[PDB]
């Protein structure tokens, strides 16, 4: 891949993971 | 012809039943986080699905519909396994509720993916720290970090969901957020370092690896904490006696279902076999009778678990 796409991906993963329930 | 796929479906089902039968050998730990009443509903639902599969298994072997026979077999195997897990879980819950019993616990199993991601991320971060790394090297390290941290977060999500212990369930997800947050921050410093390779941007990109490596180490350490390791319960003699109805019925259903599938495997090849049709109906009768006896016993112990 390219650096721009890798940045988009980990930023989108961060948005999804930060909503995960811990319970 | 197309019998080969049906034969293999029967082999897979038989192997799978042999695997879930060990759950009944000596229940000394919970299988999952289901309540006694969830177990009740699960046994109910899975038996409905099994009853329709037994008719599909029988009709399609008689009528030579080999794809529909295979799919009935696959459906029955999944329902038998679901059934057995809920019965083994219920049995455990019955046995440890005796006041002379002592609780056990499921150990958390460590994903083998953890070790792979861990080593990969460390080498990628060590690369990003070399005082002379290039733009191509920085791109490859970012690619490796992104791929293995994404996989790490998903392993945490799945490990959280199958952990009954609430402290471990929470830590897996907190670790996932630590990994995701520090990865996002690291790739942002890589984005700046890219095309501006000063000692100052190298130092910052280097500094950004430390939180990600800490998250990864913290996660792999917690996975080894002794307080989450498997411990077998001490079921009292009165605990064992109380789980006997559930355990015996589950075993009998498994034994008979195994004999049913083994017989249907041959009838799918040559269905002109009256002796085996009568064996198969005998096994199917016992499958049904055992499910009735297990459900009946579970429904009757039920007030004690409210």
């Amino acid at each position: 891949p390219e650096l721009d796409d890798i940045l988009y991906h980990v930023k989108g993963m961060q948005r999804i993971v930060n909503q995960w329930s811990e319970k | 012809p197309f019998t080969k796929h049906g034969q293999k479906e029967c082999d897979n089902a038989l192997r799978q039943l042999e695997t879930v039968r060990e759950l009944l050998e000596n229940p000394v730990q919970p299988i999952n986080d289901m309540s006694y009443f969830g177990c009740l509903d699960s046994v109910m639902e899975n038996s409905k699905v099994l009853g329709e599969a037994m008719t599909g298994i029988s009709q399609n072997a008689k009528n030579g519909n080999l794809p529909e026979f295979g799919d009935a077999i696959a459906t029955a195997s999944k329902a038998l396994c679901g059934f057995t897990e809920a019965a083994a879980q219920a049995a455990y819950l019955v046995g440890v509720s005796d006041p002379n019993s002592q609780a056990g616990q499921q150990g958390l199993v460590e994903p083998t993916q953890f070790a792979r991601a861990n080593q990969a991320i460390q080498m990628a971060c060590q690369s990003l720290g070399e005082p002379g790394c290039t733009q191509a090297q920085v791109l490859s390290a970012a690619t490796i970090v992104a791929k293995h941290t994404s996989a790490l977060c998903n392993s945490c999500r799945l490990a959280s969901a199958r952990t009954a212990n609430p402290t471990a369930k929470r830590q897996f997800v907190q670790s996932a957020k630590e990994v995701a947050n520090s990865t996002a921050n690291l790739v942002k410093t890589i984005k700046a370092l890219d095309g501006d390779f000063t000692e100052e941007n190298r130092a910052q990109c280097r500094a950004a690896t430390a939180p990600l490596l800490e998250a990864v180490d913290n996660l792999s350490a917690f996975a080894s904490n002794p307080e989450f390791s498997s411990v077998p319960a001490q079921i009292s003699p009165e605990g064992r006696a109380a789980m006997e109805p559930i355990v015996i019925s589950a075993k009998t259903m498994l034994e008979s279902a195994g004999g049913l599938i083994q017989t249907a495997r041959a009838l799918a090849v040559n269905p002109r076999d009256p002796p085996r049709w009568s064996v198969l109906a005998g096994h199917s009768r016992t499958v049904s009778d055992s499910i009735k006896k297990l459900i009946t016993s579970m429904r009757d112990k039920a007030p004690g678990q409210l």
